[PDB]
């Protein structure tokens, strides 16, 4: 996350971190329930085998609240392709259930029509992750969050050198130096409504990080709600 | 109208039969007033944790 703030105790409980063999975090994810994690499909190519850590806010040490979970089943969207980054979504089922607690809780899945007319028409959303704090920098050891304004769909298409499909949306600033970045992928983009946070996006991609005239691109969760339900049901 | 302050609903709002019908996400039960969403456990979805 470039700019923004540090997630304080209990502020970003639905955040999940995918870690590789060396216990290094390479992508984020969102806690949907005790057994399910939402993430980006392009994160499944960033590492051979990986585990999911919840409750962490600082990777430099072990507070005692963190918790690691093995991945039982991996459900990647079949239509995903690195060529367009379209359908950049995946759901992970854990072997053991997450123990909800301080810093560990799920984000709510909204209904499609309500989400699109009431959540995505809000001024801002919130993105978080352990990603880079600068375009060329390293992974952050502290979990960060950032209020990102929803971006007019038209303005976004005109600013992008790549196609913005109906399965993605944009958020962030035109020139202000705040944006998600590499390492935040798969992470949550949630929208607040009356003190309740609903999953609305998945950190997907962007041309650089916080670059002027460029926005952050996210997978439009409302476009995959049925797909998500199926993944969690079956 | 659900277009009017979300129909006074806490969460999901539907305009069924020209009238408001509120519903909630999993982990909540609709209140007696048919608008508010009441959590069922200590960690309902979408709530930051104070403890
Ligand atoms: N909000 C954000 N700003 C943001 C958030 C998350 C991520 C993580 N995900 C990725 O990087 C997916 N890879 C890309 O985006 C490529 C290719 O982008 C073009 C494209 C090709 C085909 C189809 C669609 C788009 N860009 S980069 O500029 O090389 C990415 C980078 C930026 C900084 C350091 C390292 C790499 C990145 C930026
Ligand atoms: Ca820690
Ligand atoms: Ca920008």
């Amino acid at each position: 996350i470039v700019g923004g703030q540090e997630c304080k105790d209990g502020e970003c409980p639905w955040q999940a971190l995918l870690i590789n063999e060396e216990n290094e975090g390479f992508c984020g994810g969102t806690i949907l329930s005790e057994f399910y994690i939402l993430t980006a499909a392009h994160c499944l190519y960033q590492a051979k085998r990986f585990k999911v850590r919840v409750g962490d806010r600082n990777t430099e040490q072990e507070e005692g609240g963190e918790a690691v979970h093995e991945v039982e089943v991996v459900i990647k969207h079949n239509r995903f392709t690195k060529e367009t980054y379209d359908f950049d979504i995946a759901v992970l089922r854990l072997k053991t259930p997450i123990t909800f607690r301080m810093n560990v809780a799920p984000a709510c899945l909204p209904e499609r029509d309500w989400a699109e007319s009431t959540l995505m028409t809000q001024k801002t959303g919130i993105v978080s992750g352990f990603g880079r704090t600068h375009e060329k920098g390293r992974q952050s050891t502290r979990l960060k969050m950032l209020e990102v304004p929803y971006v007019d769909r038209n303005s976004c298409k005109l600013s992008s050198s790549f196609i913005i499909t109906q399965n993605m949306f944009c958020a962030g600033y035109d020139t202000k130096q705040e944006d998600a970045c590499q390492g935040d992928s798969g992470g949550p983009h949630v929208t607040r409504f009356k003190d309740t946070y609903f999953v609305t996006g998945i950190v997907s991609w962007g041309e650089g990080c916080a670059r002027k005239g460029k926005y952050g691109i996210y997978t439009k969760v409302t476009a995959f709600l049925k797909w998500i339900d199926r993944s969690m049901k079956t | 109208l659900c277009s009017l302050d979300n129909g006074d609903c806490d969460q999901f709002c539907h305009e069924e039969q020209n009238s408001v019908v509120c519903s909630c996400a999993r982990g909540y039960t609709l209140a007696d007033n048919g608008k508010a969403c009441i959590p069922t456990g200590p960690y309902p979805c979408g709530k930051q944790t104070l403890e």
